[PDB]
DNA sequence: TGCCGTTACAATGTAACAGTGG
DNA sequence: CCACTGTTACATTGTAACGGCA
């Protein structure tokens, strides 16, 4: 375990995830009947200010499909929240044109390293040329 | 400008009023910045203008006027 | 050989820049917070040294 | 009147204590890591200069 | 004008965007009184499946400060919709660690190129260095 | 100027891979 | 083995800032 797990934070994250999914129209409930699903969703809504009971609501009415996506999303959210403290641990999102990204991904898969590592090697070769030009 | 970027840095690194920070306002006695506070002020001044300063020449700076004099 | 050494020097320079920027940002935020707590909630209520 | 005043007192007490608990903890944390990062940065700066 | 604008598509886009913003809590309407705002939002909700009247709804009750944001959101939506047809015109999104991004952006700002152009030039130079050595 | 393409981000969600310990 | 976690590489949508052009 590298990141401390906080119950009252992950529970709120989970509740927000469930509510967002529902309002997007997806069937978070495991119930096919309309009435039971509506009742379970209403109870979840009542559970807004009690994140602790949200784990139990999950164990009672959460759709079996969503365990993997749930455990993925909250894990990623935890990582991002703990990395956001310092700039040097943050991530920056950029968009690349298809030809450029194709060449870069082919090069990275060739060298067997992540995109950031490939960019590091590339920019380091360019900076080595610059350095030897400077000396 | 540099002569007001210096005030921006000093005020927001020591929390003192813009009015308080005059040219002759010394950090320790006027602005109250102590050892670590002055260290952070000089570090911020370095960061603002993306330059570096020697240890002795930096520690020699102990006033707004001296700060600008070394900056400009 | 000197350029090879200056490469490590530049690496250390990048590390020092990163640390300095982090510390400067932290100090600026702390000063802003102190100036936002001029409402007198900080003397003891916020600063619980325990 | 007794019921209302007791409820008000309990609410005030709980709110104040919980808010102080919530805030001062993170404030002291940030202070401690700021001190630690400054201590870390000084050595890097010293080595870099030479 | 490079991309032709289609009413039955952009109007659906606008309706979806406004419904999303309302569901998010954004004040869609210019009416501070809650009753008029709710009435206008209900009109919009029941206004689904209508371009020629959602446009008028926007003209009449839309919040003044959201016009620019909606316009640029629709611009981006149109561009992405037209570019998503072909592979070569699509855009690939990646995440870069902050130091790497900082150095890359430094280079890009220094040379006046974009991120794509800067990386293309750098890769071409890397290939050229390989050929030089080889 | 106001529209219109374009870029560079931010925030969140997912799939896939690699590790770690029970 | 098995589960749970950390990480990378995307996608998806939204926004602000430039710069071209009528
Ligand atoms: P303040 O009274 O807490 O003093 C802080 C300090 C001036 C001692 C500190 O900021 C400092 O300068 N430490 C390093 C001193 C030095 O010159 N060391 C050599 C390089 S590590």
């Amino acid at each position: 375990m590298k990141y401390q797990q906080l119950e009252n934070l992950e529970c709120g994250w989970k509740w927000a995830y469930l509510i967002r999914k529902h309002q997007e129209g997806e069937p978070i409930t495991k119930y096919i009947e309309n009435s039971a699903a509506h009742a379970a969703v209403d109870k979840l809504i009542k559970l807004e200010s009690e994140p602790v009971r949200v784990l139990e609501w999950i164990e009672q009415h959460m759709n079996p499909d969503l365990f993997n996506r749930m455990k993925q999303t909250i894990r990623a959210r935890r990582k991002r929240h703990f990395n956001a403290e310092h700039q040097h641990t943050r991530k920056k999102s950029i968009d690349l044109d298809f030809p450029v990204w194709h060449r870069l991904s082919a090069l990275s898969q060739r060298r067997g390293n992540t995109l950031s590592e490939t960019i590091v090697q590339l920019i380091e070769d360019a900076e080595r040329k610059e350095k030897y030009a400077n000396q | 400008t540099i002569e007001e970027r210096v005030k921006k840095i000093i005020g927001e690194q020591l929390g003192v009023k813009q009015e308080e920070v005059t040219n002759n306002a010394s950090f320790v006695e006027d602005l109250g910045a102590d050892s670590l506070d002055t260290v952070e002020l000089v570090m911020a001044l370095e960061e603002e203008f993306d330059t570096e300063i020697p240890d002795e020449e930096a520690e020699k700076i102990t006033t707004v006027q001296a700060a600008i004099d070394y900056i400009n | 050989e000197m350029e090879n050494v200056q490469k490590k020097l530049r690496k250390l320079e990048r590390d020092y820049y990163q640390i300095r920027e982090q510390v400067v940002s932290a100090k600026a935020g702390w000063c802003a917070v102190m100036r936002m707590v001029k409402d007198n909630g900080v003397e003891r209520r916020l600063h619980r040294r325990e | 009147a007794i019921r209302v005043t007791q409820s008000d007192r309990d609410l005030f007490k709980h709110l104040i204590t919980e808010a102080t608990s919530y805030v001062s903890a993170d404030y002291m944390r940030h202070a401690n890591e700021r001190r630690t990062h400054l201590d870390e940065a000084l050595a890097l700066r010293g080595e870099l200069f030479g």
